[PDB]
């Protein structure tokens, strides 16, 4: 009924040394019944990274509302969007819906070209920007993603280090939700590469 | 969350706590309420955090060109009047609680604003679930021509009450002075008693703790040449 | 919650998952769903916790109490008829039970009865009780015969678990497994989903859907 | 309607789906086709509220005919289960929505491979080797969990659907009355007439 | 909400409580109820905030339109426009006003708009839900052709008990004197009209 | 289950170095109708204890009945009524909070918010909540209704925690809570500004004021407030 | 319509150890978005080195714990002062809890001690008395936030050995009393900044063979 | 309804209107609402009629007990009988009742027993629908320690008021007085107390 | 459960049950048997909710039993039905209905006559020479309204048995999983152990 837990799923963003880590889980069900362990959660526009949580038609829906508009954004600015101005983008379409809107927890996270600086943030499913230095959390274990970053978290940690925190952050709140896990997909995050890393872990 | 807005000799003053919340959890810790409608006018916003966001960028845009179009530096009441008919026409549907002030060419000027489109103006006002341990405050220790020092005491003060007393507000106190003849001075973590203590462990893990399945490069650059 | 029992030559197989839940919150991993309720009778757990837990233990109270008086061990007919007549004084005021009483007496041999919160009490030879019943049921019914060792017997229901906790998101956690003969049960180790699947996935080549 | 099973093996995929049409008391009718061809190598099979179901079907079946003409050439299987979701996706927001979940199994001529596509009346695409929709995944995943070798032949698959349809004739309540084969390949689209 | 207008010898005098509550929280003690639609046309506000302040609005462009074309509206003309929003909406708002006007050649008029949008023009009028307390008191001390002072202890006597006894209603006791000498405001505090 | 009819509104109290202060309005509102403006609601329990009561006044007066029944019932067969064996605090307070816990597990409960304060025999302070559901907490300040809301951080900036009581006078305490009353009578639409104030001391004893009013009140800058934003005149 | 249920927020801890057990939890109580008081116990000692904790609604958890206490004291009467073992204390909860199935104790149950070895017991209850034997258990308000973080840093959940890549397991070393209390106040920290009902102040109780020690800590009061 | 009790030098007087209404149709338009519980303790009935007169036909049983054992009793002593049954079957009545009496050592009293089942002594009390209307008027017009003539005026014309704004109350003004020198019945008609 | 049918021939009364027993979503037990025997010459076959339909049926057989020892004599199938028909009427309104019907098929020794009764949960009782209880019936009786005549053999009475089932098998939604005859006759009661 929920429109938000029928799928279920996770995806959660953090900042570190000249870097940015995003990861989500693999899991899509109906309700109680898990029906694909390849469901990815996590997009990217050029340089800037979208994870999905919620409704699985409408991840699937904004994915290609934001390929569209990302495309024809640069073909006029003759330039790759950046985290900040997507944000932006995001938080303007999300609230074009206000009282029909898509059933989504969004996460922005990547990189500034020009500054190097890291950017990651947060949204409602009607477009309020969550703009966290640490950390940005999303999806129906929530409450547990909170939790995880609130005590594995430290500020300015490196690429590597980064990776293991952000891991056991989302590993450990999706085997306390039963709508999420079935794998998990992690994306580091560095001014010119990307390294995606699928982990191992319980499939129940 | 808090907001409050106070009068004093030369102009006005609002504040506002920094928390947001989704039910019993903290969304954000530390969240920006005082919003720019244009240089010289700021309101706080309490409620549906993406509808005061809106609404205020919306008018903020409309006083923009308004402003452009006349020739002439925005006024409260302006400002005052398109958030309120806005939000009449919703119904009260956009949940946004505003405290708007601001100096313009008429003076200094603190209004209040509700979701339903009713305003209010006062000397010294508060919004928001914090607002009856602000109004506690304001209600013992407000007075007529205060200083600047002792609007901004005053204003950090009833935030304050909201922050430790109401569940709904808390982290800092954010503070903007608007100040007839002069800049706007916005004073983003006016205060901030609630910084976290350390922790009593690290945990940093040891680097290959988690298990991996595959490893791969991603191509985010363009199609290359040759 | 998933848990099966099937009546076969060298007695009972009883497996049963260890996932507790509230809402999609996980509650725990490491629950008991089999219930010992003498050397000779066990009792699965699917429904409310609590309801199954306490009136299963009341149930052994009673089957002692039955062979202190009549100097005679209670057949698995008695002591499964005892729960299902308890929980019918109970009938509308919001019980939620699915259980099988599994156990061997001379006089019956092999039996397994599933009681039921709504008054249904059924003796079987196969039954899988739970949200994940269906998917335990699929693998069962392909694979069960008369004529399984204790061995192969012990996989299917290990198996069937398996199958049902990958499945059914309220299914997890590990696998109990009880062997049931004339001499009692004999319990057969906890077997935790997250190194068994990849176990099971490996050596018998299922899973292939999945990536390892 | 009820039962819709899909499975994609090494070289094709093949589309199970019900026969009965039940309207509340009696089965009116025991040989119901719940599929429509949307091209010769892509196949779409259906299941939900009556009506909304053939008629949804039919109206996907015009367009890309409509797209085949204009063209004078064959969408890929993810084209067309895309084009589909798009729809149901743009349905689920109307004032009266299709309440239509369905199967795309299709032969992708370019890539020389087997696809199948699992889509619900929200709009919900997902690729699989082995699909189902309604109560029918919940006794047959289990099964094909276990049996499913992507490399399987045709006949391995229909071998492995026999004891998927076994299984939820034994288990369920409803009686389907069998269901209709079809395997969708390089060579197009035929139906398995003894099942 | 206690408000009331009351039409004396020498024009008309509007008056409120300042008391502004959600539920039982008085959310503005110092509320202005008694607002202008036009130089000497005024009206008292009850029921819902946001209604009355959009319906007020609304009036005042209408009569500051209408002087523009036509001169100054009469007091019947501006109630009028009043019902004209209040019955033409009726099932969307919750607004209970008093229209009080001075012209030169009609002297002082009452209109009140309960919520239905009938008008009812009379000597003196009351309304809110503090106005439920003095109906009694009102009709049995009230007077056509009072002096300015007659009239205004009559309305500061008769608010003053429907602030007594109504929660709704509170504060401090605003008034507005219309008459051909101009516009006066007039307030009286907790300690003067509690002692009464 | 019922629905309270005749209530009393805030109750506020705060700890001080040698006692407690308590004080609570003297109104009995039916609705919005502030009906009755003679009602006491704060209840002394010898010299040593006073039980502030708000809600349902009807279910006020059967539990200022059971307080009169108590102290008679232990005056029965007890010479030390009046000194060693005299009611405490803590006792007329578990009293209070078993009835309070039971009737609600009947699914009848007494409509009310109460505040026990008193000072024990070892010259302790007691306060103490409960109400309606059985729900009871300590505090070194106390509030029922919009006091909790209003009062409260007002008397938590006087005493924020257990190491200010000592340090807080009698006269700041009293100060305080006659500054809260003001404020509730600013903001609560259902309260008066007649009030009674009472004050247990370990040396002075039970000091019961009544008929107090709130003064001092600001209304002056209400002239200068015209119309709800445009309006000039 | 009368609701007589009610929550006063909260949230509690228990963990045991090889030799010891912890009941942890803190000390804020509330209504809706209102404080109540900043310090309200809600862990107590029952007696024979038993600690217990029933979190949630407030007047039933003070109801609870009252009659565990009581039917302490008349275990000792009817069994010659025998001591009550935790295993004993938590099935007689078990029949408290289940006695009031259709009209429940809305609360946590948490009871920790000392078993019949010597080794440290936490038994966790749901509010109808299913219960069950744990080595961890967090409970209430913030629970959803605690736990994750208590499979990975107690039990070293998807924790594995370096260089051996997911095929070596971390091993279960086991932890000492001081290292205990830092994940608790770490768990406690962690929980007051993303949950608005707990905060203000921490109280532990440690159980030993020596018997039961008290300590405090401070929590951010917003 | 509209009912009243009021004490003054001589003892207490209570009033009341005569209609009973079932919506809008008036059942009984010569209804004695005040009604006798002892020789001098009467009271004044409100809310259901069959509630009320069943309350104080069990009052009346318990005082002719009571004084067949103990003598005479007090005013204090009736209202208390009264609050017990109101408040102890609180979910299942609907009552508003005024208890008046007089006794030679405490001379006139008023209690008055609301919906809740709570007491309230009181100088003088005012119940039922139409009371609503004249709490300002009652409030602004009451002294203590009045002349017969002067609490009888007062009640006529208060009652007047509440009848002429309240369409639940209506008929003629009945009244009766308690003093040392007995009990007098009053009757006051409409043509008498409308042009008031 | 689901479908109890009965036909009274000229010497014989055949009481047909189905063996299915689903809960919800899966089909638990394919062999169960719908029917207690009251007395030698007295079989009632039930159908209503579960548990309920059990604990009716044995308390009613523990009765009759208990009158059979006391009197060491058989009720008649009249007598039988006539005190079962007043335990349901007494249950209608009870605190807890028991939500059970039944067909009672006796032999009557003393008459030497065949005897179906039909009674519903409510303690509504017919003598019938054919019936059945649920949805049954809407496609059973217009079979037996063309086919009975009321001297029939039990041979023939279980080819028109077999005629109601194949309908039933035929135009039913529910899987019954088949049924499970019984005959009561002069002899007594026998199941007819293919079918
Ligand atoms: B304050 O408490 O009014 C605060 C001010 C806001 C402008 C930042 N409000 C919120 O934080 C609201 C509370 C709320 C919850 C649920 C419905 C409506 C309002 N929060 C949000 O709007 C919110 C919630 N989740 C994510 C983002 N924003
Ligand atoms: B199983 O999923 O049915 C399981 C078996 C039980 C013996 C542990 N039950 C539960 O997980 C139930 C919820 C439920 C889920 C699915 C179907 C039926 C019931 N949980 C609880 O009873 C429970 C008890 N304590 C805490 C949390 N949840
Ligand atoms: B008065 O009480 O009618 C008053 C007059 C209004 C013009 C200021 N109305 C209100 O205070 C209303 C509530 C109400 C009370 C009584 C009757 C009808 C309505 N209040 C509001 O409209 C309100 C309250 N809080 C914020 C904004 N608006
Ligand atoms: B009065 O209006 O309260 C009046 C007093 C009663 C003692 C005669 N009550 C009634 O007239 C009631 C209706 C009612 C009116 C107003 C408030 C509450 C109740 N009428 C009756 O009880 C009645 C009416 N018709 C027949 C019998 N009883
Ligand atoms: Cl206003
Ligand atoms: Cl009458
Ligand atoms: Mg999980
Ligand atoms: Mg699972
Ligand atoms: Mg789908
Ligand atoms: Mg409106
Ligand atoms: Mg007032
Ligand atoms: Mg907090």
């Amino acid at each position: 009924s929920d429109p938000s837990s029928i799928n279920g799923g996770i995806v959660v963003a953090m900042t570190g040394k000249d870097c940015v880590a995003i990861a989500c889980d693999l899991r899509l069900g109906s309700q109680s019944l898990g029906v694909s362990n390849k469901f990815e959660k996590i997009f990217h526009y050029g340089h800037v990274f979208l994870g999905i949580t919620g409704l699985a038609t409408d991840v699937t829906t904004l994915n290609e509302m934001f390929r569209y508009k990302t495309n024809l954004y640069k073909l006029k600015e003759e330039r790759a969007i950046e985290p900040e101005t997507f944000t932006q983008l995001v938080s303007s379409s999300l609230y074009e819906r206000r009282f029909g809107p898509y059933f989504v927890g969004p996460v922005v996270a990547g990189i500034n070209s020009k500054s190097g600086k890291p950017f990651i943030a947060g949204f409602d499913l009607i477009g309020c920007i969550d703009e966290a230095k640490d950390f940005i959390v999303s999806g129906t274990a929530s409450d547990q993603l909170f939790g995880m970053c609130e005590s594995l978290y430290e500020p300015n940690l490196e690429p590597e280090d980064l990776f293991e925190t952000i891991s056991q952050a989302l590993l450990n709140a999706a085997d306390r939700d039963a709508l999420s896990g079935w794998g998990a997909v992690v994306y580091i995050i560095k001014k010119d590469e990307v390294v995606k890393r699928y982990l191992k872990m319980r499939q129940d | 969350t808090t907001i409050v807005g106070v009068k004093f000799n030369n102009g006005v003053v609002i504040a506002a706590d920094t928390r947001s919340t989704q039910g019993p959890i903290v969304a954000d810790k530390n969240c920006a309420k005082l919003h720019r409608i244009s240089p010289k006018i700021w309101c706080a916003g309490a409620g549906t955090a993406a509808d005061t966001e809106a609404v205020t960028q919306l008018i903020g845009s409309n006083i923009e060109l308004h402003s452009l179009y006349t020739s002439r530096e925005p006024r409260v009441v302006s400002a005052l009047q398109m958030l309120k008919q806005h939000l009449f026409k919703y119904q009260g549907h956009i949940g946004a609680y505003l405290i708007v002030a601001g100096v313009d060419p008429t003076g200094s000027h603190l209004f209040s604003i509700h979701a339903h489109g009713s305003t209010d103006v006062g000397y010294y006002l508060s919004l928001g679930s914090g607002s009856l341990a602000a109004m506690a405050v304001l209600e013992s220790h407000w007075k007529q021509d205060l200083t600047k020092e002792e609007a901004i005491k005053l204003a950090s003060d009833a935030i304050q009450a909201g922050i430790w007393n109401d569940l709904g507000s808390g982290s800092n106190v954010d503070v903007c002075v608007m100040e007839i003849g002069k800049d706007a001075e916005y004073l983003r973590n006016y205060l901030t008693p609630n910084v976290r203590e350390e922790k009593q462990k690290s945990y940093k893990f040891p680097r290959g703790t988690t298990a991996v399945l595959k490893e791969s490069i991603v191509n985010i650059c363009d199609i290359q040449e040759e | 919650t998933t848990t099966l029992a099937f009546r076969f030559q060298g007695g009972i197989i009883v497996a049963v998952d260890s996932r507790a839940t509230a809402g999609n919150w996980v509650a725990s991993q490491t629950v008991k769903k089999v219930i010992e309720i003498n050397p000779f009778l066990l009792g699965t757990m699917a429904g409310g916790a609590v309801d199954c837990q306490f009136w299963e233990t009341w149930l052994g109270s009673q089957c002692r109490l039955h062979e202190l008086r009549e100097k005679e061990r209670i057949s698995v007919a008695a002591a499964s008829k005892i729960l299902s007549n308890l929980v019918y004084q109970y009938k509308g005021a919001g019980l939620s039970m699915g259980t099988m009483i599994c156990g061997y007496t001379r006089k019956e041999g092999p039996t397994i009865y599933y009681v039921d919160s709504d008054g249904t009490r059924l003796k079987g030879d196969i039954f899988c009780v739970g949200s994940g019943q269906t998917f335990a049921y699929g693998v069962l019914d392909s694979n069960y015969k008369w004529d399984l060792s204790v061995e192969d017997a012990l996989y299917l229901g290990k198996r069937s678990i398996l199958a049902a906790a990958h499945r059914d998101a309220y299914s997890g956690g590990s696998v109990n497994l009880y062997h049931v003969t004339e001499d009692g049960w004999i319990y057969h180790g906890n077997h935790d989903v997250g190194e068994l699947f990849w176990k099971v996935k490996e050596e018998e080549g299922s899973f292939n859907n999945v990536i390892g | 309607m009820d039962i819709i099973l899909g499975i994609r093996v090494q070289d094709s995929v093949i589309l199970a789906s019900s026969k009965a049409v039940t309207r509340g008391i009696s089965v009116l009718k025991d040989s119901d086709d719940k599929t429509r061809q949307l091209s010769p190598h892509t196949l779409m099979s259906f299941a939900g509220e009556a009506g909304d179901t053939v008629q949804f079907a039919e109206y996907i079946q015009a367009n890309i005919q409509l797209y085949s003409i204009r063209e004078d050439y064959e969408l890929s299987p993810q084209a067309v289960s895309s084009f589909v979701r798009q729809e149901l996706a743009k349905s689920i927001r109307s004032r009266r929505p299709y309440q239509v979940n369905v199967l795309i199994g299709g032969y992708d001529k370019k890539k020389n491979k087997p696809e199948l596509y699992q889509i619900d009346y929200l709009g919900t695409k997902v690729e699989l080797p082995y699909g189902a929709h309604g109560y029918s995944g919940f006794y047959t995943f289990s099964l094909l969990d276990h049996h499913y070798r992507p490399d399987m032949t045709t006949e391995e698959g229909l071998d492995l659907l026999k004891l998927c349809v076994q299984e939820l004739e034994k288990r369920m309540p409803m009686d389907f009355k069998g269901v209709i084969v079809k395997i969708v390949d390089k060579d197009g689209i035929r139906q398995v007439d003894d099942f | 909400t206690s408000i009331m207008a009351v039409t004396f010898k020498d024009g008309v005098i509007l008056g409120a409580d300042s008391r502004t509550t959600t539920g039982a929280y008085i959310a503005n003690r110092v509320t202005d109820k008694l607002t202008r639609v036009h130089d000497k046309i005024w009206c008292c506000r009850s029921g819902s905030a946001a209604d009355t302040q959009a319906i007020a609005d609304i009036v005042q462009y209408h009569l500051e339109l209408y002087t523009s074309q036509y001169g100054t509206p009469s007091t019947e003309t501006a109630a009028s426009v009043f019902k004209e929003l209040c019955y033409e909406n009726k099932d969307n708002l919750t607004a209970g006003i008093i229209v009080a006007g001075y012209d030169d050649k009609n002297k002082g008029e009452v209109y009140t708009i309960p919520l239905g949008g009938s008008v009812h023009k009379l000597p003196y009028a009351i309304a809110g839900s503090g106005s439920t307390f003095i109906y009694g008191y009102c009709d049995k001390n009230f007077r056509e052709n009072m002096s300015k002072e007659e009239t205004v202890d009559f309305i500061k006597h008769s608010l003053s008990q429907a602030i007594k006894w109504d929660g709704s209603s509170g504060g401090v006791i605003r008034m507005v004197v219309l008459t051909a000498a101009g516009v006066e405001r007039l307030i009286f505090y907790p300690d003067e009209y509690e002692q009464l | 289950t019922q629905q309270p009819i005749v209530t009393g509104t805030s109750v506020i109290s705060m700890k001080y170095d040698n006692g407690v202060i308590i004080a609570a309005d003297n109104l009995g509102s039916y609705g919005s109708l502030l009906r009755f403006n003679g009602v006491e609601r704060l209840i002394p329990v010898g010299d040593n204890t006073v039980v502030g009561i708000s809600g349902d006044i009807s279910d006020m007066q059967h539990i200022e009945r059971l307080l009169k029944d108590l102290v008679t019932e232990n005056a029965y067969d007890n010479p030390l009524a009046d000194a060693e064996e005299a009611l405490e605090p803590s006792y007329i307070f578990e009293y209070l909070a078993t009835v309070m816990y039971q009737r609600r597990s009947k699914m009848n409960p007494l409509w009310n918010a109460i505040i026990v304060a008193g000072v024990q025999s070892n010259g302790d302070q007691f306060l103490r909540y409960v109400n309606l559901l059985g729900v009871t907490y300590s505090s070194p300040t106390l509030a029922t209704g919009f006091g909790a809301h209003m009062a409260n951080p007002l008397l938590r900036k006087v005493v924020d925690r257990e190491s200010d009581i000592p340090k807080t006078t009698v006269q700041v305490a009293e100060e305080a809570i006659v500054n809260a009353m003001r404020v509730l009578y600013y903001r609560d639409a259902r309260s008066s500004r007649n009030f009674s104030l009472a004050i247990i001391d370990k040396n002075t004893g039970l000091t019961f004021k009544k008929n107090l009013q709130v003064e001092n009140m600001k209304w002056d800058f209400a002239k200068d407030i015209k119309g709800y934003g445009t309006q000039k005149i | 319509q009368f609701n007589p249920y009610g929550d006063n927020g909260g949230t509690i801890l228990g963990i045991a150890g090889e030799d010891f057990a912890v009941l942890a939890g803190d000390t804020r109580n509330i209504t809706d978005y209102s404080i109540n008081s900043r310090y309200e116990p809600k862990v107590f000692d029952c007696g024979d080195n038993i600690v217990m904790s029933a979190n949630g609604f407030a007047a039933d958890g003070d109801a609870l714990v009252k009659r565990f206490k009581n039917s302490v004291k008349w275990y000792h009467f009817d069994h010659n002062d025998k001591k009550l073992s935790i295993n004993s204390a938590a099935r007689n909860i078990q029949h408290l809890l289940y006695g009031k199935r259709f009209f429940p104790y809305y609360v946590h149950t948490i009871i920790a001690g000392l078993d019949e070895d010597g080794k440290g017991a936490v038994y966790s209850f749901d509010p109808v008395g299913s219960y069950e034997r744990e080595q961890c258990r967090a409970g209430g308000a913030a629970a959803s936030l605690i736990m994750p973080f208590l499979d990975n840093q107690v039990n070293f959940k998807n924790q594995y050995e370096p260089g051996t890549n997911g095929k070596v397991k971390k091993p279960l070393k086991y932890l000492s009393v001081e290292e205990v209390i830092k994940l608790v106040r770490d768990s406690f920290t962690s929980a007051t900044e993303r949950h608005i009902q707990v905060g203000d102040g921490l109280e532990i109780l440690i159980v030993t063979k020596d018997g039961v020690r008290k300590e405090f800590y401070e929590l951010k009061r917003d």
